[PDB]
DNA sequence: TTTTTTTTTTT
């Protein structure tokens, strides 16, 4: 069953849906959450109980993705380095050899956001992803990083999330007040036709290996922040219900935006008193970006200039290098390496973990969400 | 009994089959399978076994025991019928009487069990016989769990001219054999299992001598002596003289209380003082 | 020629090829030696007949070796080759055992590991009626219902029994009209001549992480017939081998709107894939020092905590569940309750004990008892097992103990001191058994355990529940420089060797062996060796704000008495492991105490009990604190996380005078303190601390 | 504890704990009385007849 | 006789 794509919805309307029927070697091309592009014929179908009433059905014959990131044909570095057209591959190489790359992806991904240079970096490192490992016993280390933002009103929180969700492919966007527990993770629905309880996929599942953008993360209920922690911990989703017993994978990375308790962020308390998340959840993020609206005046000129520029030159004054289509290619390429650690880097890492604990050391200062 | 619990307990097929070592317990399985006896009928009581199996049981068992090295499997005995359901073999009355007279739990003087066993020989007391057949069972299932001890632990010492063994109180069901009369049968079955078990050629022809504790307060044990075992043993024991002369030499404390001479009560401390002089005496 | 121009299904159904195949299989059954000159199907048939099993296994690879033509005919039309092989194996067995007719008169040949292992989602219409090997978890099983096999009716107007029709598993058999009175009507079965056969239906589904990569997991049906039933339980991982057979359903056609048929796997061989000699163990137990060697075999990765390692090892093998002769029903289960601030590998301690143990289960606290459930297949409202009856002899791993609900709390305590549950539910009134050892871990309130209060405050648990636990280990944390490197290096290295570019064999077989072949005894020489401690310690504790060791602690101590009978095979109570039992039963009590009482009771007893410990650890206890406190000083005035802390000597022996050892050089030589990154100087007296 | 829920009863016994070392000898006694492991069985059947025959 | 979502009375 397919549902009307997003860019076609007439304003103020609920999306329609129809049944497509794959009937060949094409039988498991389309999976849930994808944006395929079907090409067949529309047919009518009776009601066989009384064989009247007719209903429309699409009878597809071919199905293919709507916009191939690599136009050859549709999973390692070479399989992809084959489909790279000459200009594509001479551009990806040029970028990979570029110096100061880590400052031309920020300036080219978020071109209309003055400042917060320490948030764009984190968002990028979230998009690229870490190395997912599987211990020999059978457990598994989490490979992708999660990121939460917390700040004063009108500090460009929902703008980072909208940027990420419109740029990235296969990344979903949800608010917190208008969601559920069985809507994020996974549901159970009675199909009376088969008269059986089957599993429905949720937002944390049809965004798999992508990014789930949760806005207003602290408006969700007490029991809806529990199901999300059960998923953020083990990277899986258990189901134990009417007649269903299953364990589903969920390797999404979460980008969440929240608001401090009572409007403003009070800079004389720890974090646990400024936000109303649970205790376990605040441990599963490991990157926080507290934003504050320091009542300054040199910024209040810069931000003003940038906003009025954007509104006066609507499509110009945006001079990013590395056009957005190109970055998707570079990011689909460079996300197939598994870098290793040299012994000197391992020594450096353990020394840094030494130098981080003791800053929290007693006496001189104090910090929040203890290391 | 059932046909299965009586193969595992006769001390003549519990020796050949070596029904104390997992390696040869499958021999019993194969013997049963070679006859077409379901493993579910063989485990049930014999009076309730199906009528289609028991037709020629006493022949299909004698045959399939040639294929295993047991050719003396049919003996010559007698049997009695009283009425509708009363059918005894002359070696069931014996095992029931012999175990009414030697019941372990003692309820008075020495002549309280004698009376109850003399009672169960007249037909007006079939309620004691039919009861003395549940002791004789309980005994036979608590003998193959001792000959299974002294053969999965090797407590048969080859002390020279004769084998030797001894018992421990901590082992369960060892106070049952405390009587100086119910100890001879345990030893005479131990010898039969042993001679079939050991790989030597010397031990297979040496008489056994056994001791088990009698009285903890007086600190004394009981000792027996059984002839060298074989198929055609003349059955002419010779220990009534050996023990006498040994206690005479060592000059220890002994008691030849019974009517047979080969059973003695000995101080727990004069054990070795007696045994060494006996080893030298028999030579 | 054994291959002519017909359909493989209809070639084998012809008389000629049928007889040829029949005779061909016998020659392979009788004559097939395997690398040693052994007629394998001579001993194997025997071992089958010594048990009355009527099921013969035929490894496929050897069939392909000794037979080139049958091992290619087989997975094409297996609904008849597996029927001909039956009559072949019969005539073989009835020759090796001519009386076996009295045992079931029918033989089925299974087939082992076809070379075509497959997935459960890639079954398409190409495989209809073809032998298939798959894999996956089983998630249901009906009860063993009896199904007709050779039905035989009887007419209602003539007292004559109709023909013995056979039952095929797609359509109800249909008798014609009575050939004796032409009384075509509604006949009824004849329960006395009809033959029945067992029957069971299961729902297999794809393995969790194996293939279900980025999609949902599919499932399939399977039908286990006579000998196979109850070969697998919900949760097992199996690997079917069966004809993939379809049949017409009228419902799917009315839902999908197209002619659509249902499919089902008529299983032909089920082989589980799960987890299932002393002469070494003799001397290995007679090492006399197996304690240390086994303690550092559990908790294989997680560093430190050789304290809690001890308690959990005590728990794993257990103790002795003696039955008191006064009808008091003392229990023989050790229950543990961890606790400590977040981030200290509690959950890993649970998960590893899931693996090492046997018949274990697991749960979170955020299903504990049997509950009414509508069966997926049978569609009847049955009763299903909970989570405390699936550990009826093993262990129950509870997680997030705090998050339990009031019903869950009032239900957990009942099973501790009674170990037996009643269910007067909507289903029916029953009383079942539950003998499990509970291994759970709670959390500290306020996000951190703070040892000013008693443990009964930071745990957030009902008070008569903590009494139902034997051990109370408290996990804690502290910023300690020398251990930062120790833990870091470990984690970093565990991230170096995991990515695509006593071992676990002795102790598993050892928990299997030592569970069985020991029965610890109880003498009465220790009966007075303990009371001399109780009479003192009761006063010592009651003097202050605390409740001393009570009877429910003596019970735990006496239970852990035998906890070492399983490791040493000792099984005899001695005044040696009583020094251990009392030591542990106070170890799990001094920690759950107050601020100054957790140290006053230490100054009394930890020096009183004459801890059978290292003489060296008591040396470290001093200078560790003497350098940590000096760092704390040199931070609250300067603030610099200095590189090389410096501490002169004289301080150490001052405090060593209290324990009366005064030994430094024999400890200086000992490498049991170099790892802790210390130093000493003879002419400078400096205990130089690097990191 | 209110003076009223307390007054709902009629008999108050403030139980006392003795920690005396002779009391501790009694405790050492009671230790093995459990370590090892007028009758009630007739006391109950006595009460069952006493309650039901006296006025 | 099961989930899930949404409104209103009740402990
Ligand atoms: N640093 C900034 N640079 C440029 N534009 C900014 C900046 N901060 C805010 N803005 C603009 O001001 C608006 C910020 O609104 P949002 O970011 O949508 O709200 P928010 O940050 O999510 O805060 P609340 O909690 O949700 S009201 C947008 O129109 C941004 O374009
Ligand atoms: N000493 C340690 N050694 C190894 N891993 C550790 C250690 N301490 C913490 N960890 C890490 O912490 C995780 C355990 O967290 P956990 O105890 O489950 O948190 P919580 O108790 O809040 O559920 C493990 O996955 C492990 O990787
Ligand atoms: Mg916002
Ligand atoms: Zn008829």
């Amino acid at each position: 069953r397919i549902q009307e794509t997003q860019a076609e919805l007439p304003r103020g309307s609920i999306p329609r849906s129809l049944e497509v029927i794959l009937r060949a070697e094409a039988v498991e091309s389309a999976q849930a959450g994808d944006k395929c592009d079907f090409t067949g014929t529309l047919i009518v179908v009776p009601d066989v109980s009384k064989l009247l009433s007719y209903r429309l059905v699409f009878l597809a014959c071919c199905v293919a993705p709507t916009n191939p990131r690599f136009g050859g044909k549709e999973q390692t570095a070479e399989s992809i380095k084959n489909q790279m057209t000459v200009k594509e591959w001479e551009k990806v190489f040029e970028m990979s050899q570029d110096k100061n790359l880590y400052h031309n992806l920020c300036t080219s991904l978020f071109p209309t956001i003055h400042g917060n240079d320490e948030v764009k970096r984190g968002v990028l490192l979230m998009l690229f992803g870490g190395v997912p490992k599987t211990t020999g016993e059978g457990t598994s280390l989490r490979g992708d990083i999660n990121v939460c933002i917390v700040g004063d009103p009108s500090t460009a929180k929902s703008q980072f999330l909208k940027h990420v969700e419109e740029f990235s492919p296969r990344a979903v966007y949800t608010s917190g007040k208008a969601s559920s527990a069985a809507g994020l993770t996974a549901a159970v629905v009675r199909d009376e036709e088969s008269h059986e309880f089957v599993i429905e996929a949720g937002a944390l599942m049809l965004a798999d290996n992508g990014v789930c953008c949760i806005d207003e993360f602290d408006k969700m209920d007490v029991r809806d922040q529990v199901a999300i922690h059960e998923a953020m911990e083990q990277q899986t989703i258990s189901i134990t219900k009417a007649g269903v017993k299953a364990t589903l994978n969920a390797r999404t990375s979460i980008l969440a935006a929240a608001n401090p308790i009572s409007g403003h962020y009070d800079r004389s308390k720890s974090l646990k008193q400024n936000i109303n998340l649970s205790a376990p959840i605040m441990s599963r993020f490991d990157l926080f970006f507290i934003l504050v609206d320091e009542c300054n005046e040199v910024t209040d000129y810069a931000i003003a200039r940038r906003i009025v520029d954007l509104h006066s030159r609507i499509e110009e004054s945006i001079d990013r290098v590395y056009s957005l289509d190109d970055i998707r290619r570079y990011l689909l390429f460079a996300r197939q390496f598994k870098p290793k650690i040299s012994k000197e880097s391992e020594d450096f890492i353990v020394e840094q973990y030494k130098h981080l604990r003791q800053r929290d050391g007693s006496g001189v200062t104090k910090s929040s969400w203890r290391i | 009994w059932s046909l299965h619990d009586s193969l595992c307990n006769t001390s003549y097929t519990a020796a050949r089959f070596k029904l104390w070592s997992v390696h040869g317990q499958k021999r019993l399985q194969e013997f049963l399978a070679d006859m077409g006896l379901p493993l579910k009928q063989v485990k049930q009581k014999f009076q309730a076994m199906d009528i289609s199996l028991k037709e020629n049981l006493r022949e299909m068992i004698e045959q399939s025991a040639n294929k295993f090295g047991m050719k003396d499997m049919r003996v010559q005995t007698f049997s009695i019928h009283f009425g509708f359901k009363h059918k005894f073999l002359a070696s069931d009355v014996v095992f029931a009487t012999m175990s009414l007279m030697e019941s372990p739990e003692k309820d008075g003087s020495g002549t309280d069990h004698f009376i109850q066993a003399l009672d169960s020989l007249s037909r007006s007391n079939l309620d004691k016989l039919y009861h003395g057949l549940e002791l004789a069972k309980k005994q036979l299932r608590a003998t193959q769990q001792t000959i299974a001890s002294c053969l999965c632990t090797n407590l048969v010492i080859s002390q020279g001219p004769f084998l030797y063994c001894s018992l421990m109180e901590g082992t369960p069901d060892v106070m049952l054999f405390s009587r100086p009369a119910s100890l001879s049968l345990l030893s005479k079955h131990l010898l039969k299992s042993f001679v079939c078990s050991t790989k030597n050629r010397r031990c297979k022809l040496l008489p056994l001598v056994m001791a088990a504790p009698l009285s903890m307060e007086h600190g004394t044990v009981t000792v027996v002596g059984i002839p060298p075992e074989t198929d055609s043993s003349d059955r002419k024991n010779f220990f009534g003289r050996a023990f006498e002369k040994a206690a005479e030499s060592t000059s220890s404390r002994m008691l030849h209380n019974h009517f047979d001479l080969s059973v003695i009560e000995l101080k727990a401390e004069d054990r070795s003082k007696f045994l060494d002089a006996l080893i030298s005496l028999l030579s | 020629e054994d291959l002519k121009g017909h359909s493989v299904r209809e070639w084998v159904s012809m008389a000629g090829p049928r007889l040829e195949i029949h005779h061909r299989f016998k020659n392979f059954l009788r004559t097939h030696v395997d690398s040693h000159g052994h007629n394998v199907f001579k001993e194997r048939i025997s071992d089958m007949c010594k048990e009355n099993r009527e099921s013969l296994v035929v490894n496929y690879e050897d069939l392909a070796a000794r037979e080139h033509v049958l091992a290619y005919f087989l997975p094409e039309a297996p609904a008849e080759l597996l029927q001909i092989f039956d009559e072949a194996a019969l005539e073989v067995v009835l020759a090796m055992y001519p009386k076996y007719d009295r045992i079931t008169n029918h033989i089925h040949v299974r087939i082992s590991h076809l070379p075509l292992v497959e997935e459960l989602r890639s079954l398409r219409q190409l495989h209809l009626n073809q032998l298939i090997r798959t894999s996956g978890v089983v998630t249901s099983c009906t009860g063993v219902l009896p199904q007709l096999s050779m039905v035989k009716y009887n007419c209602n107007k003539c007292n004559f029994v109709l023909g013995p029709f056979c039952q095929s598993q797609n359509q109800e058999v249909k008798p014609g009209s009575c050939p004796e009175c032409q009384s075509a009507g509604p006949f009824e079965v004849n329960m006395e001549e009809t033959i029945y056969q067992n029957y069971q239906r299961i729902r297999i589904q794809e393995s969790p992480g194996k293939v279900a990569a980025g999609r949902l997991p599919r499932s399939k049906d399977a039908i286990l017939l006579a000998d196979l039933v109850d070969s697998c339980k919900p949760g097992d991982e199996i690997e079917l081998t069966g004809i993939y057979h379809n049949n017409y359903d009228g419902s799917l056609n009315t839902a999908n709107g197209f002619p659509v048929f249902a499919t089902v796997i008529l299983a032909n061989h089920v082989a589980k894939k799960d987890n299932k000699d002393v002469k070494m163990i003799t001397s290995l137990s007679k090492d006399q020092q197996i304690g240390e060697k086994i303690f550092a075999s559990i908790a294989p990765s997680i560093y430190g905590h050789e304290d809690i390692k001890r308690g959990l090892a005590l728990a794993l093998f257990g103790g002795e569940p003696k039955n008191p002769g006064g009808k008091h029903k003392v229990r023989g289960d050790i229950n543990v309750l961890l606790c400590g601030d977040p981030g200290t590998a509690k959950s890993q301690f649970l998960k590893y004990i899931e693996k090492v143990s046997s018949r274990a289960i697991f749960t979170t606290g955020q299903g504990l008892t049997a509950y009414v459930q509508r069966h997926p297949v049978s569609r009847e409202w049955t009763l299903e097992a909970g989570a405390l009856v699936l550990a009826d002899r093993g262990v129950c791993l509870i997680d997030e103990f705090d998050k339990m609900n009031d019903q869950d709390r009032t239900s957990i305590h009942e099973a501790m001191e009674q170990q037996s549950i009643s269910i007067s539910k909507a289903g029916i009134v029953t009383s079942l058994q539950a003998r499990c050892t509970v291994i759970a871990a709670a959390n500290p309130i306020g996000g951190r355990y703070d040892p000013s209060l008693t443990f009964s405050e930071n745990v957030d648990l009902t008070e008569p529940i903590i009494s139902r636990f034997d051990i109370l280990c408290v996990v804690r944390d502290t910023v300690d420089p020398v251990q930062d490197e120790m833990l870091a290096r470990f984690v970093v290295g565990s991230h170096v060797r995991h990515h695509p570019s006593l071992p676990q064999e002795v102790l598993k077989k050892y928990i299997i062996y030592a569970k069985e072949r020991v029965h610890p005894k109880l003498n009465q020489m220790d009966q007075d060796k303990v009371a001399k401690m109780y009479s003192d310690l009761r006063k010592e504790s009651m003097a202050t704000g605390s409740i001393p060791i009570t009877v429910r602690h003596i019970e735990s101590m006496i239970r852990m008495a035998e906890a070492h009978a399983r490791i040493h095979l000792r099984d005899y109570v001695i005044e040696d492991d009583v020094n251990m039992a009392i030591r542990v039963m106070l170890e799990s009590f001094i920690d759950t105490q107050k601020f100054s009482v957790m140290r006053s009771m230490r100054k009394t007893f930890a020096r009183y009990l004459s801890f059978r410990r290292d003489n060296n650890e008591l040396l470290l206890f001093i200078l560790k604190q003497l350098v940590a406190e000096q760092v704390t000083y040199q931070r609250n005035r300067f603030g610099a996380q200095q590189d090389t802390i410096e501490v002169p000597e004289k301080d150490l022996v001052d405090k060593a005078r209290q324990i009366n050892i005064h030994n430094l050089s024999a400890f200086y030589d000992s490498e049991l303190f170099r790892m802790n990154k210390f130093s000493h100087d003879l002419k400078r007296k400096m205990i130089l601390q690097q990191f | 504890f209110m003076p009223t829920i307390l007054s709902r009863f009629d008999m108050i016994f403030i139980v006392k704990d003795e920690h005396n070392e002779e009391r501790d000898v009694m405790l050492a006694k009671h230790v093995i009385t459990l370590h090892v492991s007028i009758d009630l069985a007739k006391l109950k059947k006595f009460i069952a007849y006493c309650r039901v025959k006296c006025g």
